[PDB]
RNA sequence: AACUUGAGUGCAGAAGAGGAAAGUGGAAUUCCAUGUGUAGCGGUGAAAUGCGCAGAGAUAUGGAGGAACACCAGUGGCGAAGGCGACUUUCUGGUCUGUAACUGACGCUGAUGUGCGAAAGCGUGGGGAUCAAACAGGAUUAGAUACCCUGGUAGUCCACGCCGUAAACGAUGAGUGCUAAGUGUUAGGGGGUGCCCCUUAGUGCUGCAGCUAACGCAUUAAGCACUCCGCCUGGGGAGUA
RNA sequence: AAUGUUCAAA
RNA sequence: GCCCGGAUAGCUCAGUCGGUAGAGCAGGGGAUUGAAAAUCCCCGUGUCCUUGGUUCGAUUCCGAGUCCGGGCACC
RNA sequence: GCCCGGAUAGCUCAGUCGGUAGAGCAGGGGAUUGAAAAUCCCCGUGUCCUUGGUUCGAUUCCGAGUCCGGGCACCA
């Protein structure tokens, strides 16, 4: 839109757990329009937390996302007549919607032949480290961080 | 070895190159970015002038002088960034120099690129 | 026969990178000498060929050698044109202003000849620092003999002697008179109060009248008149036999 | 500061 | 009349020292994109020159053999 | 017939003086961007040549061993 700024006003409340950022992740693991199968399989899979972690998963939840929460971007751009990367910090509104794919790309890839308990094995190993997703999140945290270049560009 | 220094940078499109010394001339350690494993293009980015003044400053090992006293051959795209960032390594410049040499018609100079 | 306005000679002053011949100096590039030092410099879109521990590049001093003279410098000046720009001396041409003392038309243009004539090229010499055809090596593309990079011979430099061409271009021959005005600038000369207006000579812009196919030129004419010489007559074939 | 060729017949 | 080199995808070369066949140019079919050329995938058939013998087995060692390149060439 | 050097990611080298394995070229997957080449991330398997012994422990010290590089080579 070469107009400016599309509204956002997306709201996300939540029955038990008290939480605008839990209903979030229930947006993302519902595929093909059914809601009526994301939290009875989401909840089922919280539950569960606390009989193979050793606390609550509203505790773990926020070190869950905190660990795997990624920090810098690289948004390729041509700058003044070249052409090769720049490093980009995220605006705070923006990261965590980057953040969240992690759990539910990774969740569809440990075989552990049920989706309930594959998908909850990184919230748990989440808030404990070296998990599926921090991996990335390590691989691209040091992508031009470490790799510093042109930090004066503009976009 | 004892508490003095003249610095002698310059700054071509190519590895700008930082050399401390006493007030003879005597090569306390030299460095680069070609120590340092900069060769695309990123031999001469003001953050190879980040890791320029830093690893040749700190360097001193014997002196560790008073003052810096910055003398600057190679006009290009490195020069205040070799001179803030030497002082991170706590030498406290007090007085610059802009010495690149200026013909008076000498020698012609090689022909236009294209 | 005479006269003086055209052109000359005298007198005062005024400028100027006009030329030719010696001499002096500073910045810079490169290559030798030695200090300190050690892992790369240099290189491009990106990279390599090339140089490097046997001691590089960055830097300290010193030496040698050649080329050109940053700042002033500017629609600035000078020459017929090409062109000429560090500084001093020796020789020497040319033009401008004012002045009226002479000479009394001595002038204009030029067919053939006679001379000057950038840059490359050639002959016999010297000189060789940076550049730099041919060529050599590395990338680029399908191939690249090219544009890019690292080197490098002629040449580029001076004296003597040729060659005699160019977008040698205001693409506008030379000379002399005449027709609105503004506006900068350079070298003078008079008038009035570091300042204000009179004219001469160049040199930039904007502009009517007029010509012009139109763009535009317009007191430095492509306007209005005269005098003499050079040249064209559709394009290719061809500035060739 | 690019690496990019061509378009059968009026 | 004499000694060697060998006939190795349709083109050019490779090992081819008896169990033990490879590359690149070409061809075809997709993709590209206004259309060709580039450019990128995925493919195949080789011939191991005629023929016999030492052959568990010869593209491979002998020679009954065709063709051509290297020296022959003498008083 | 004799003395040494050793077989150290698929390629090349490094320490490898008994507790104590590294680089770069390659490969794969992302990004780039019309498409390749560049270019930038993130990764892995090494082999410490066959084998025994001094072995708390040998890539590491001996030698039963294969291969190759440096000298052998004398007046048979
Ligand atoms: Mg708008
Ligand atoms: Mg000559
Ligand atoms: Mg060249
Ligand atoms: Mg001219
Ligand atoms: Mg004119
Ligand atoms: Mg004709």
């Amino acid at each position: 839109p070469r107009k400016g700024s599309v509204p956002k006003r997306d709201v996300l409340p939540d029955p038990i757990h008290n939480s605008k950022l839990v209903t979030k992740l229930i947006n993302k693991i519902m595929l093909d329009g059914k809601r009526g199968t994301a939290q009875r399989i989401l909840y089922s899979a919280f539950d569960l937390v606390e009989q193979r972690s050793g606390r609550d998963a509203l505790e773990v939840f926020e070190e869950a996302i905190n660990n795997i929460m990624p920090v810098l971007e690289v948004k390729a751009r041509r700058v003044g007549g070249s052409n090769y990367q720049v490093p980009v910090e995220v605006r705070p509104e923006r990261r965590t919607t980057l953040g969240l794919r992690w759990l539910v790309n990774y969740a569809r890839l440990r075989g552990e032949k049920t989706m309930e308990d594959r998908l909850a094995n990184e919230i748990l190993d989440a808030a404990n480290n070296t998990g599926g997703a921090v991996k990335k999140r390590e691989d691209t945290h040091k992508m031009a961080e470490a790799n510093k270049a042109f930090a004066h560009y503009r976009w | 070895n004892i508490e003095n220094g003249v610095a002698h940078i310059r700054s071509t499109f190519n590895n700008t190159i930082v050399t401390i010394t006493d007030e003879f001339g005597n090569a306390l350690s030299w460095s680069s970015a070609g120590a340092l494993g900069f060769k695309g293009s990123k031999k001469s980015t003001p953050f190879a002038a980040q890791m320029a003044s830093e690893t040749a400053s700190k360097s001193a090992m014997e002196h560790g002088l008073k003052t810096v006293e910055v003398t600057v051959k190679g006009p290009g795209p490195g020069r205040e960034s070799a001179i803030r960032a030497l002082q991170s390594a706590g030498l406290e410049v007090t007085a610059i120099r802009d010495v690149t040499p200026v013909p008076h018609n000498g020698c012609r100079p090689p022909k236009r690129r294209r």
